[PDB]
RNA sequence: GACUUAAUGUCACGGUACCCAAUUUUCUGCCCC
């Protein structure tokens, strides 16, 4: 009668399930399925507080199960006594069943007892199992017992403190994924209890009968799993962070700005990945200094204080609870409120695909089959264990439910009618301690994948059976078990943002943000696996294989819950496998426990200390010897790697970065964390790369615009190209996309470059200065390209069609047509080329004349010609006039796929100047180092990237954007109201020329081309790279030799053109070409020697004759849209443009001749790109000049329409062949300035000059003023 | 005055009524009930508590479609269906606790909850009982559930209730005179109101009649076998030949279509056939002075038994299936689902040659084998046409079925050292089968075919062990020819050609002597054969030998493959492709069955490619059973003199000393009949 | 000791929170009473 105490300790986060009795058992699925879990008991009548436990029928199970396996592996007898089979079977008639039924495989033997055990003489097994005791099923009644299992109570809880379930269990849902789609067929829930605290629990054995002492000490050291965990066997505030965040919600909605609380919550989580300096320090964004308003988001009014204030506050109030949990719970509290007052997008909610299937609670009345399973004598059996590491070759994640909507114990349910709002914020799973997380779950998920496709064949896993399956995958399953593993490392995971593109406008989707939380690429998990059998397997042999990483392998453990976005790719390292003797070498087996809960020291430690019986495996096959992995799983995903050079600046626009980061600027490149083994931290300098969601997302709106499948009016039971090559919501993707990582990055010595851009008043020409903006993307340069090696993954069984139809996609992508990143319509992120790499792809490799120009001749001969002798004076900008006739199309062209009737290509052209060209980069206020002498003075340098001059494409874009507004009689797109005169200039325009709101109304031919808000434009225009021409202009004398002081530009004074309130606003306003920046070059001295040093700018100008060639890739046009757009690029000779900085002096007088042009269509023959002779375009030109006409009311006359005539005369250059004509234009000097009549200090008078005649001579071109 | 609220539902109703039209196709219904529920759900979005009732009633009505466009993926009512119907249950209670007043809208409210509580009892017994519904009914009529001339709702409303016991007496008039009522309706009120045996037997004689046109998957099938098994339950007369009366409408709505053997599951199917023989054979054990009548009874129960040996499983299976590939094969599949998927949501929307048994050659005796679950006990139909006479026997199947499931466990772990348990499963089907040993039931030195049923395919029949103390074996004295089913059997009027054809893609280091040293010379032998090679048999020679071990698909038996190069062809490739083997003897070597079809679980409608080669023609195929070393086989292609003679002297005979021998040489069975 | 088991029968390591979504459209760093 020695009584046992049995202290039981886990290494894994096992399970546990309410008691629920046995009778009341059956009535939850729950308690029924989690029959083998821990079983936890409350205690209060609250429901928060028990007591957990597990009985000791289940651990007198898995003793039975050790000691059925301890006897089959020594042949039916321990220790030198032999043991019968035992009895597994009870008749319904001669008594009551047990409270279990086996349901499963029983390992037998050859007998070998001498007589029938019975009451007098019992075999050690007869008498572990209980069979000729006192004691039975029909009562409890006392100790009877032979062999008594007591509960095992849980001993960590060594206190009266009457812990709650919270503190023990967490709540988890677990799947099973259909093979064959990839998607959850069903799922269910589960605690967790974490093994760290509460992971060791000590209860009695009293064992009556002295013969069976060792076996039951040898099974307590066998039995390796209990209760969803390896384990060894051993004989001795939220309620205020919510009001606040509700308080915050109700700031949001009395400010009206709502949709802003996702994104406010998105930065506050965000935040926990730097310290607590940016609320204490006030390190956050002050936003721009010209807005007058502070940050967009940190400074809105809440309760009368700013939110950055409200924050600090608020941190200083909940300190205690850390700063990663202050900011977590804060953002978690602001999106569960935004998700409650506002929720559903897709309206995916006419059932809940959410399914809480439990496996039936495995009931059945009729089977009890009993299926004896004899190993063959001399058979030999052992166990091999796999230690490694899980290296994460991609940013990961391992999907959980929401922390509000886990709770273990009051769990949310689903029941309730209206299963919608699911949430758009996802989280990763982690450790108590904030550890990331593989969860033995989802890693036996992937193994048993693996596995079925080594195989090639194998079951869909069926619930509730009463027979044990016996497919080839579901048999090496059974004696593979694996381990619960975390990383070393827990620092917040990188949150990833998703949108969705509506194709019909190519703009973001309204409530399409979605997050993700991802962990760092490159964290080392440790991997564990272990197989008890006879044989190790060639299949488990090819998936280790396939999953182990080496020279040519990179490793395809394809773990986690993203991979058609590439998050999870795992590669196995530092595999060393062992195997034990468990024939020869079960006492050590025991002794060593398996070394179960000590593999990290199995994988640390030499073969010198390897622990007795356990020996390294030498007979691991290669991967060219296995036969699994080289016919099922290395063709299984076939990588297409490339690099893509991107000839112009890259911004992927990282939203939330901009948000937190003390850069205060608006938009900043897209960059991720890394991890670094060797020297465990994560890298310094974060990598920058675009992202795996933009990549797949470019290549799956290529293809859906190849096949027209895109556009859609929904996929939910879609079987077309693009939802076979790309999943939906009833199948996984067979093609998975990864990170264009940014491998060209150290090559710059300034890696992002700043770009501000603002937007001009149609009406008063200059900068709106509220609307202003900089970006901040990577220095991207035609002679400089960033290179951005990524790639993609190609399952095993596209046809030809498909696989044509990604070369097609990556064949648009290297074209062009298709820039990565943000402001791509003016010219960023373009791609200049592709280069696929060798290695890998092969069907791949396998399946990759004249000038032109118009003779168009506008005389505008009114004035100047008559001014021949003597000259006169032309006052620097006049305003055309075009009515309110404005026609906007409501069938606007969408973006869904190429329309068959309508154009796409690029035009290829080049740009000439014909007076000194100033385009300023105002990256530096500084650039020529002239502020040292002269305080406050504004230096500049010609724009350019990696040191080569450019222009940028939002100048080009802008002022083709003018041009064609004007051409068109568009809307003004960009005039700035809300200002008054001394209507507020809003009523004082008509309705017809405001900026367009919304596509109901319809769109402006400029509007319609050029896009606008939602809706993006078909036409982009690229950097125009310097080719020819004097490199710059030199003006010898007290200057750098090439820079010149400039005149003082003054703010344009809307009061001029509106001199009393009855008059009107006269129109678009333009810029004279004349020669007018002579004087300023000759007056070099005179100019910087004057008064107000400050105000004056002195920057970097080239000569006249400059060759700058730059593409504008059209898309989906009309056949009249692009014969316009070809006359606004080259409206013919002695015609040109105004671009760039001093235009009222003359400076940036452009002349564009189109190189080429060059279109693409659909053909079954698959029709390259081609060029068009001289005879479309000027068809195409024709024709828009019949469209005009139509709106309005062989070689095409454009001075015959009213408009057109102004915005030529307008453009007219007079100075191309005309040597004697040479006109002067000056703006008047208000007095006593330089009078070398013509005088502001009469001209406003009526006696002088009245009102109605100076406003209709500033809408009338080259009018002279004397 | 109607507001915003009120023309939505007015839109959602009229969507909800085109969905409700029969002629409505089921893929467009789907998306037409989406919208309507998007549009209801949207108005409840705004109004969780001040929504109209008519507004909740338009939302029940669109979970209700929801749920009948949900089709069970397999063998089990999915939850999809469950959540549908308890979504809208909660939907028609929020409807009827806001009382808002109108009868007209109490009854249509209650109307549209007793549909949807009758459906989730139908397919969820426990979470609706029968005593819920009951009152809901109850309740339903005394709301005024009553006008069967024009709700065809309200009549299974009062058809629900005679089902229940409760007494629909004063509406039976009614219910009888309306237009709207079923047949199979009509006939329930005349069995459980009037209990007018008579009527209501003459009355459902014209719904069996009318279930020949329509498709399994109808709702009037499912209805019709579940009223079958009620009459059974009440012991009915009227039982015994409405269950034959549907079993061959059965018959007649299968041979319509179903060019690739194919039915479709429907759960009820089974349990229509196992009362079909049950009746037969009960009016087969009657008195009657002439034999003609139980010879004909007998005859009838081999009918039945062969009807339903010859088809195929779930829809899943159909849906994934295979891409275009042969135009008639994928043709045949794409109209039967598509016409099976129809009738299944209809039913909720309103509204070469076959040899007959007897055609045997003289001195061969076949023996016909069904297990039905609702009796529990097997069947053993005998038919000996030298005596041109029929029989059958009883036996138990419970623990043959376990000795079975203990040598498949055993051989899945120790494939050749699990002889032992093979041995004791022979002598398991010796014991539980005594018949097979017996001079009356199977005359001596007659030629026996065996036409097991499910998971008797997987048994040794030839191998089995007399339960005697020096019990001779089965083998030793008839020679055994297998067949999944009498309507594979045909007629060997094909040309056998002179050539010998060795296929093989085995791996290497077995069949060397084959290849290169080829016996009987060969003429189109290949080593590293694909699929090509084995459709480009042009002429049907004597023998045909593949040498590949295959591989099998779990769900789809027309997925099951022979591991040839170039991916290998499958079952279904074979049917369409393979034309050159009319009247070709096969040795099929694909290393055992066991790797073709999956592993029984008391259910085995799957069948091996070796059955493909029946359909396609082949005079007949020499498999094994379970894998055996190589050379056996290699012996077995080597004896190319033209199976249990073989057997008998090769070590068959030999369990008692060397069951390792005994395993491998029962192993071969022949699968055809000359 | 109860909370808290039943005993000649617990594959729950018997189930991957899994599946679909381009942070992007639009904007000349411009200029006179
Ligand atoms: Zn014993
Ligand atoms: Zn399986
Ligand atoms: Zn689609
Ligand atoms: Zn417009």
């Amino acid at each position: 009668d020695m009584n046992i105490t049995v202290e039981l300790t886990f290494f894994e986060p096992y399970r546990l399930v309410e008691w629920f009795d046995w009778d009341a058992r059956k009535k939850s699925h729950s308690a029924m399925r989690g029959q083998a879990f821990a079983q936890w008991t409350w205690k209060g009548k609250g429901r928060t507080a028990g007591k957990s436990f597990i009985t000791g029928t289940l651990v007198r199970s898995a003793v039975i199960k050790a000691v059925e396996e301890l006897l089959s592996l020594n042949n039916g007898k321990w220790e030198g006594v032999p043991c019968c089979n035992g009895s597994f079977q009870t008749d319904e008639s001669k008594g009551k069943k047990p409270s279990f039924l086996r349901k499963r495989h029983t390992l037998q033997w050859q007998a070998n007892n001498k007589n029938i055990c019975d009451k007098e003489e019992a075999c050690p097994f007869c008498i572990l199992l209980g069979r000729f005791d006192n004691a039975g099923k029909v009562h409890e009644r006392n100790k009877d017992y032979d062999i008594h299992f007591s509960n095992f109570d849980l001993d960590h809880k060594q206190e009266k403190n009457d812990l709650r379930l919270v503190d023990i269990a967490s709540g988890r849902i677990l799947n099973r994924v259909d093979f064959d789609t990839g998607k959850a067929k069903d799922y269910f829930r589960t605690w967790e209890a974490d093994y760290e605290t509460y992971g060791t629990y000590t209860g009695r054995i009293t064992l009556r009968n002295e013969h069976a002492k060792k076996l039951l000490l040898a099974s307590l050291g066998f039995v390796d799993k209990l209760c969803g965990a390896l384990c060894r066997i051993e004989v001795i505030h939220n309620d205020e962070l919510r009001k606040q965040a509700e308080v915050i919600v109700e700031a949001f909605k009395q400010n009206d700005k709502l949709e802003k609380i996702r994104i406010l919550a998105d930065a506050i989580r965000t935040l926990r990945l730097h310290g607590e300096g940016v609320i204490e320090k006030d390190e956050l964004p002050d936003g721009k200094e010209e807005r007058d308003k502070g940050h967009h988001l940190w400074d809105i009014k809440v309760q009368g204080t700013a939110l950055r204030t409200k924050l600090k506050e608020l941190w200083q109030s909940n300190k205690d609870i850390g700063w990663r949990k202050f900011t977590e719970m804060l953002g978690s509290n602001l999106y569960l409120i935004y998700k409650k007052e506002t929720g559903g997008v897709s309206t995916r909610f006419r059932i809940l695909g959410d399914t809480e299937y439990y496996s039936k609670a495995h009931d059945s009345e009729g089977s009890d089959l009993f299926i004896p399973v004899t190993p063959p004598e001399g058979i030999e059996t052992k166990e091999w264990i796999i230690v490694g590491r899980l290296k994460a070759a991609t940013p990961f994640y391992f999907g959980v439910q929401q922390p509000s909507d886990s709770i273990p114990g009051k769990e949310k349910k689903s029941e309730d009618s209206l299963v919608i709002n699911e949430h758009t914020s996802f989280n990763i799973l982690l450790d108590k301690e904030n550890r990331y997380r593989i969860p033995r779950s989802a890693l036996r998920g992937a193994l048993r994948r693996d596995l079925r496709t080594a195989f090639g064949s194998g079951c869909n896993v069926s619930l509730g059976g009463q027979i044990l399956c016996n497919c080839k995958v579901c048999i090496e399953m059974r004696r593979i078990t694996l381990k619960d593993s975390v990383s070393d490392f827990s620092e917040p995971p990188e949150i990833r943002y998703r949108i969705a593109k509506n194709p019909g406008t190519a703009t973001v989707e309204d409530g399409s943000l979605f997050d993700i939380e991802v962990g760092p690429e490159g964290l080392t998990f440790p991997f564990v696996l272990r197989y008890r059998g006879h044989k190790f397997p060639e299949q488990l042999s090819s998936v280790i294989r396939y999953w182990e990483e080496n020279d040519g392998k990179n490793g395809m453990a394809w773990l986690g819950g993203l991979d058609s976005t590439g998050k999870g790719r795992f590669a196995l390292k530092d595999i060393k496998i062992f195997e034990w003797d468990l024939n020869q070498k079960i006492n050590e087996y025991i002794k060593e426990r398996g070394m179960r809960g000590k593999e990290k020291e199995l994988l640390e430690m030499g073969e010198s200390s390897l622990p007795d019986g356990l020996i390294p495996y030498k007979f691991f096959e290669e991967r060219e010897c296995l036969f699994p992995y080289k016919e099922n799983l290395k063709p299984q995903w076939s990588e297409v790697q490339y690099t893509i050079e991107v000839g112009s600046p890259l911004l992927t626009a990282d939203t939330i970065s901009a948000l937190t980061e003390p850069g205060n600027r608006d938009a900043i490149a897209y960059k991720k964390r890394v991890y670094n083994d060797g020297n465990n931290a994560i890298e310094p300098e974060p990598r920058f790369a675009v992202k795996s969601e933009t990549h797949r997302g470019i290549f799956r709106t290529a293809v859906g615009r190849r096949t027209g499948d895109l556009g859609k009016e929904d996929h939910e039971d879609c079987t077309c190209d693009m939802c076979i090559i790309f999943g939906n919501e009833h199948e996984s993707s067979k093609i998975r996309f990864e990170d264009l990582e940014l491998i060209n990055g150290n090559e710059f010595e300034k890696l992002e470059k700043h770009i501000d851009h603002v937007a001009i008043d149609r009406f008063t020409g200059g900068a709106l200065d509220k609307a202003k903006f900089d970006t901040y993307p990577l220095a991207g340069s035609p002679k400089k390209p960033l290179k951005l090696k990524g790639r993609f993954w190609i399952k095993k069984g596209f046809s030809g069609d498909h696989k044509l139809l990604i070369t097609t996609a990556l064949s648009d992508i290297r074209d062009g047509l298709y820039p990565l990143g943000s402001k791509g319509g003016v010219g960023y992120g373009w791609v200049a080329g592709i280069s696929i790499d060798d290695n890998v792809p092969d069907d791949f490799k396998e399946m990759i004349n004249g000038p032109i120009n118009n003779d168009y001749v506008h005389p505008g001969h009114q004035s100047p010609k008559q001014d021949h002798k003597n000259k006169n004076i032309y006052y620097p900008h006049y305003f055309l006039d075009s009515g309110s006739k404005v026609y906007r199309e409501k069938d606007i062209i969408t973006h869904e796929e190429f329309t068959e009737e309508l154009l796409s290509g690029k035009i290829n052209c080049k740009l000439e100047t014909l007076t000194p060209l100033i385009i300023p980069d105002t990256s530096d206020e500084n650039g020529l180092k002239l502020q040292g002498n002269k305080p406050g003075h504004k230096n500049y340098k010609f724009f350019n990237i990696n040191g080569e001059l450019m222009i940028p494409g939002s100048e080009l874009r802008g002022m083709l954007r003018t041009h064609f507004e004007a051409l068109t009689k568009s809307c003004f797109a960009i005039f700035g109201e809300d200002s008054t005169l001394s209507k507020t200039l809003g009523g004082k325009l008509d309705k017809a020329l405001h900026p367009c709101t919304g596509l109901s109304d319809g769109l402006c031919p400029g509007c319609h081309l050029f896009g606008t808000t939602d809706y993006k434009g078909r036409v982009k225009f690229g950097f125009a790279k310097y080719e020819n021409g004097p490199e710059w202009l030199i003006t010898r004398g007290n200057n750098p030799e090439r820079s010149l002081t400039l005149g003082v530009l003054e703010s344009p004074r809307p009061a001029f053109s509106i001199p009393d309130d009855e008059s009107e606003i006269p129109g678009r306003k333009f810029y004279l070409h004349h020669n007018g920046w002579r004087i300023i070059r000759q007056k070099q001295l005179e100019i910087r020697e004057t008064v107000q040093p400050e105000r004056n700018v002195t920057t970097e100008v080239m000569d006249k004759g400059n060759v700058f060639s730059f593409d504008v890739r059209f898309e989906n046009l009309r056949e009249w849209e692009l014969g316009l757009l070809l006359q606004s690029l080259d409206p013919g000779k002695n015609i040109a443009h105004k671009l760039g900085k001093g235009k009222p002096y003359g400076f940036g007088s452009v002349k564009i001749k189109i190189d080429s042009l060059h279109t693409f269509k659909i053909n079954s023959n698959n029709d390259k790109i081609k060029r068009v002779p001289q005879s479309d375009i000027r068809e195409y030109i024709n024709k828009g000049y019949q469209k005009l006409i139509e709106w309005s009311g062989v070689l095409p006359q454009w001075h015959v329409i009213p408009h057109i005539d102004k915005l030529y005369k307008l453009l007219w250059v007079p100075f191309l062949n005309d040597s004697k004509l040479e006109p002067d234009v000056r703006y008047p000097v208000l007095n006593e300035e330089s009078k070398g009549d013509y005088t502001y200090k009469k001209l406003g008078d009526k006696d002088n000059l009245p009102y109605k005649t100076r406003v209709k001579g500033l809408t009338t071109p080259w009018s002279p003023w004397n | 005055e109607p507001t915003r609220e009120d023309i939505d539902r007015k839109e959602a109703e009229r969507l909800l009524d085109e969905a409700f039209n029969p002629r409505t196709k089921p893929v467009d219904r789907k998306k037409i009930i989406n919208s309507a529920l998007k549009i209801l759900i949207g108005l409840y979005k705004e109004k969780k508590d001040d929504l109209t009732s008519a507004s909740f009633i338009s939302i029940a009505r669109a979970y209700y479609l929801v749920s009948i466009t949900i089709l069970p993926k397999g063998t089990t009512i999915p939850e999809k269906k469950k959540e549908a119907l308890r979504k809208g249950i909660e939907f028609i209670d929020r409807a009827i606790n806001k009382f808002n007043g109108s009868i007209l809208d109490s009854q249509r409210a209650f109307r549209i909850k007793s549909v949807l509580s009758i459906e989730f009892n139908r397919i969820d017994r426990e979470k609706c009982d029968n005593i819920k519904l009951k009152n809901l009914l109850n309740e339903a009529v005394d709301k005024g559930c009553t006008d069967f001339d024009t709700y065809e709702w309200d009549i299974q409303i009062a058809i629900r209730l005679c089902e229940l016991g409760v007494d629909m007496e004063g509406h039976f008039d009614n219910l009888i005179k309306s237009n709207k009522a079923n047949d199979l309706q009509k006939a329930k009120a005349y069995y459980f109101i009037k209990k007018d045996d008579h009527k209501a037997k003459e009355h459902m004689d014209k719904c069996t009649a009318s279930l020949k046109y329509t498709p399994c998957s109808h709702r009037l099938w499912d209805e019709t076998v579940g009223f079958i098994e009620r009459l059974k339950g009440d012991s009915s007369t009227l039982w015994r030949d409405f269950a034959i009366k549907t079993y061959r409408s059965c018959r007649v709505q299968e041979k319509e279509t179903g060019t690739l053997r194919l039915r479709w599951y429907w759960s009820r199917h089974r349990v229509l056939y196992d009362m079909a023989f049950l009746a037969v054979k009960e009016q087969a054990d009657d008195e009657e002075p002439d034999v003609n009548v139980k010879q004909a009874k007998i005859k009838k129960l081999a009918e039945i038994s062969d009807s339903l040996k010859s088809r195929f499983s779930l829809r899943l299976s159909d849906m994934e299936k295979m891409p275009k590939s042969d135009d008639e094969s994928n043709h045949e599949f794409k109209k039967f689902l598509d016409k099976c998927v129809t009738a299944y949501q209809d039913g909720y929307v309103i509204n070469a040659k076959l040899l007959e048994l007897t055609q045997v050659p003289e001195g061969w005796v076949v023996v016909h084998f069904y297990l039905n679950k609702l009796e529990g006990m097997g069947n053993a139909i005998v038919f000996d046409k030298c005596a041109n006479s029929w029989q059958y026997k009883e036996f138990q199947y419970k623990e043959l079925f376990e000795v079975f499931l203990t040598w498949q466990a055993n051989y899945n772990l120790y494939k050749e050292n699990a002889a032992e348990h093979l041995v004791t499963l022979c002598k398991k089907i010796g014991e539980t089968m005594p018949f097979l040993f017996c001079d009356n039931f199977i005359p001596n030195g007659k030629d026996v075919l065996f036409v097991p049923h499910d998971f008797l395919h997987r048994l040794p029949l030839h191998g089995s062990i007399e339960n005697k103390t020096n019990g001779k074996l089965f083998l030793e004295n008839h020679s055994c020819c297998y067949l999944p089913a009498w309507s594979f059997a045909s007629e060997k009027e094909a040309s056998t050609s002179d050539e010998y054809v060795l296929l093989k893609n085995f791996d290497q280091g077995h069949f060397e002597t084959l290849q290169n040293n080829q016996i009987w010379g060969t003429q189109s032998v290949k080593d590293g054969a694909s699929s090509d090679d084995l459709e480009n048999i042009r002429n049907n020679p004597r023998l045909l030998t593949i040498l590949c071990h295959g591989e099998a698909n779990m769900s789809n038996p027309f997925r099951s493959m022979l591991k040839l190069a170039n991916g290998g062809i499958t079952y279904l490739e074979i049917l369409n492709s393979v034309k050159g083997l009319k009247g070709s003897q096969v040795i099929l070597g694909a290393c055992e069955t066991d790797l073709v079809p999956p592993l029984s679980d008391v259910m085995d409608e799957h069948y091996s490619v070796a059955t493909a080669l029946l359909l396609i023609g082949a005079a007949g195929v020499v498999g094994t059973m379970w894998k055996v070393r190589s050379n056996k086989t290699k012996s077995l292609i080597e004896w190319k003199l033209e199976l249990n003679e073989w057997q008998k002297e090769t070590g068959g005979a030999a369990y008692k000393d060397h069951p390792p021998t005994f395993y491998r040489s029962i192993a071969f069975r022949s699968i055809g009949f000359p």
